[PDB]
């Protein structure tokens, strides 16, 4: 009967809509007996495997709608969706454009086809195809909440007003209506939302992991509860997509090979494939144990493996990021569970008990916003590789064309032994700083950078023109190897001015909203004789922010866009700036790390999230708190006395220069031994029988 | 990776 078939599916249709989805496929399922060629059917089923992540499962039932019914859009549609999934983006794309083509007016379909736009980079297209969603489905959240955040990410901020009002207006009902956010977990620090519904949209995110792992029907695991069979070892698991050429790499990838073997068992779970990369080689050799997660595809079985290398302590490395098998977590394979690095904020899960965070980032009083317990590393949770990455960045030279620390600047793992084949070199005091008068080598390197040459040779030494390491050695370049030349930087490179103050600012735009760069107007403002130093990420940003910048009374002159640079450049040439200006919105948090490397003081202003707070959290470690400003209006004046007393200038910039060296911060041997105590405070919290708690002391 | 919206189709 069609009519039975049809109250069946329909009835399906709202146990999905109520979250009841092995309900949901239940009644589908019972639809498809009564009715075997009912499209809609097959289709609205394949909708829910794939929700629970049977994706082939999903694909058969779609192809079979399909068949039945040849011009059906929405299979179409919810096909690509799967396929998508699947990283088939071609297979995806030509759904997409199927559907689109059968109904021109299908706002979903639209809506769908501007996601793998804005997944490839093409934002303008991403931005064309939501906003003809929207006119098609004036009332659509996904395609509302992408569409402002790909107008964040170029910053756009027409109608920012209106469209914060109506994000929180679009939660607020959602949450209340008990569905899934269209705001994405870590999105969410960008907008003017309350911590409640910071912690309620991570906590619904995680969430679909649990429908996931319910139709693997496990027990749960046994966990141990002694470390009699790792000969007292503690055993811990890093779990992370990003094992390779990757921004947690450039942090941690030194933090397995320092754990203290006698104490300690090292696991690493690598979620994706190798990369070939320096990074990947080098985890893989110095961890105890490398398993290759993305060989196990099936997280049933990877959850076992793990359990079965008898982990006592599982870290998620990874949150709400690309390439997350957090469903791995909710198997809960191991007895202690904790987030740590990779993701800025809480999972809002059952199934995480810690968060290693700090008490500056995460002061005590603000717990309610965390659904994890407290783990406070006593000076940042915040690490960084730079030491071991970028060693010839330690010591630095300048030549005098005219004296400047940061308008032509040689680094070398070799550069000592080059000043000494030298026999006029001036030290001055301000360690200190070696100056090589203007002679004749130094016309040669200067000739070498006016005339973009890529290298020259003296006195047997190879010395490097800094925007042309790719071409001399890319693993150089990457950072996955230390460079050998003398390397030259300078300002002339990015048509910076030799006679101003460079206030520079080098994370993606996304970070930058109206009020930051309000704040921004106003320094440069105050400091007649300055510039801004940003980055074209993406390009498509910049005369936004042009615009805005004049709209506020700012020439266009004062704004200097750089492309995004290699690595090791971009480490580098923060060595040309004065002053960096940290994003209060959301901080520079590696970014952050490579400034400070740099030897360039950051003027930072904590704020409430998680986010917000790690730049000063990277500036308290490094003790200088005199760059951490309680409002708006201590930073702007802390950034324009930076710019306007060159004195003060000069001193702060030496204490950053020499702190990078003997504060923790860059100190990976520390870091770790201090990971290691934390871990065991963990550990025989729970071995004495207790539940998760606050690790603050 | 942007999420997507599934359409659920009603049997009429
Ligand atoms: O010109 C540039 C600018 C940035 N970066 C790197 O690009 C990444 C930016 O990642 P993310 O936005 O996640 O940085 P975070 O938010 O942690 O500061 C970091 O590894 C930077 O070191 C780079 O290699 N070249």
């Amino acid at each position: 009967c069609p009519t039975h078939a049809d109250s069946l599916n329909n009835l399906a249709n709202i146990k999905r809509e109520q979250g009841n989805i092995e309900e949901a496929v239940r009644l589908y399922r019972k639809a498809l007996e009564v009715f075997p060629e009912f499209a809609a059917a097959h289709s609205n089923l394949a909708s829910v495997l794939q929700q629970q992540g049977k994706l082939q499962e999903a694909l058969m039932h779609y192809k079979e709608a399909i068949r039945i019914s040849p011009t059906f859009a929405d299979a179409y549609s919810n096909m690509g969706n799967t396929l998508k999934e699947m990283q088939d983006v071609q297979g995806a794309l030509q759904c997409y454009t199927r559907a689109i083509q059968i109904n021109p007016a299908f706002a979903d379909a639209h809506s769908n086809l501007a996601s793998i736009h804005k997944d490839s980079g093409n934002i303008p297209e991403a931005i064309a195809s939501y906003r003809t969603a929207l006119k098609l489905k004036p009332d659509f959240p996904d395609a509302y909440c992408n569409l402002a955040h790909c107008l964040q990410i170029v910053c756009d901020w027409t109608d920012y007003d209106e469209r914060m009002k109506k994000l929180v207006s679009i939660v607020a009902d959602q949450l209340e209506k008990n569905r899934l956010p269209s705001v994405h977990p870590h999105h969410s620090m960008l907008y003017p939302l309350s911590h409640g519904f910071r912690k309620a949209i991570a906590e619904r995110h995680g969430n679909l992991c649990l429908d996931k792992i319910n139709v693997l029907h496990k027990p749960p695991y046994e966990h141990p509860k002694d470390l009699k069979l790792s000969d007292g070892r503690l055993r811990v698991g890093y779990v992370s997509s990003d094992f390779g050429n990757h921004p947690t790499s450039h942090l941690m990838q030194s933090i397995p090979g320092m754990h203290n073997p006698d104490k300690f068992e090292v696991f690493c779970y690598a979620l994706s494939p190798d990369d070939g990369t320096n990074f990947r080689v080098k985890v893989m050799a110095e961890a105890n144990h490398f398993i290759d997660l993305s060989q196990i595809p099936c997280n049933g079985k990877a959850a076992d493996r793990i359990h079965q290398d008898g982990i006592h302590i599982l870290v998620n490395m990874n949150g709400y990021t690309k390439g997350a098998r957090n469903e791995l977590f909710a198997l809960r394979p191991a007895p202690i569970q904790a987030m740590w690095l990779g993701y800025p904020g809480t999972s809002g899960a059952l199934f995480m008990d810690y968060i290693i965070t700090d008490q500056e980032t995460s002061p005590a009083e603000v717990a309610e916003q965390y659904s994890e317990k407290l783990a406070y590393m006593p000076h940042t949770f915040f690490i960084g590789d730079h030491a071991n990455m970028f060693p010839h960045l330690k010591k630095k030279a300048v030549i005098d064309f005219k004296i400047y620390d940061n308008r032509i600047v040689l680094n070398g793992i070799d550069l000592k032994a080059f000043l000494d084949s030298l026999p006029d070199v001036k030290i001055v005091k301000m360690l200190n700083m070696p100056v090589i008068p203007m002679n004749t080598i130094a016309e040669a390197v200067i000739e070498m950078i006016n005339r973009g040459q890529i290298q020259i040779t003296i006195n047997g030494f190879s010395i490097s023109n800094g925007l042309a390491t790719t071409q001399i050695n890319n693993k150089a370049a990457t950072g996955e190897e230390v460079p050998r030349t003398i390397i030259v930087t300078t300002r002339s490179q990015y048509g910076l001015p030799e006679d101003a103050i460079v206030y520079c600012n080098f994370n993606q735009l996304y970070k930058i909203d109206p009020s930051t760069l309000q704040m921004w107007a106003n320094i440069l403002k105050r400091v007649p004789n300055s510039v801004l130093w940003l980055l074209r990420f993406p390009a498509v940003g910049e005369p936004n922010i042009q615009q805005y910048a004049q709209n506020m009374g700012l020439p266009q002159n004062r704004i200097i866009f750089s492309p995004v640079a290699p690595k090791e450049e971009h480490v580098r040439r923060g060595q040309l700036a004065d002053v960096c200006l940290d994003t209060p919105l959301c901080n520079g948090h590696t970014t952050g790390m490579d400034v400070l490397w740099a030897g360039t003081p950051m003027v930072t202003m904590p704020g409430e999230t998680l986010a917000s707070r790690v730049a000063a959290s990277q500036l308290t470690c490094l003790g200088c708190l005199e760059l951490i400003a309680k409002n708006r209006q201590e930073y702007e004046d802390i950034a324009v006395k930076l710019g306007t007393d060159l004195e003060y200038l000069k001193k702060v910039r030496g204490k950053v220069w020499k702190q990078r060296i003997s504060s923790p911060l860059f100190n990976t041997k520390q870091y770790t031994m201090e990971l290691e105590r934390l871990y065991l405070q963990m550990w025989e919290h729970y071995a004495a029988g207790n539940k998760p708690d606050h690790m603050i002391k | 990776e942007t999420g997507t919206t599934n359409t659920a189709t009603t049997a009429t």
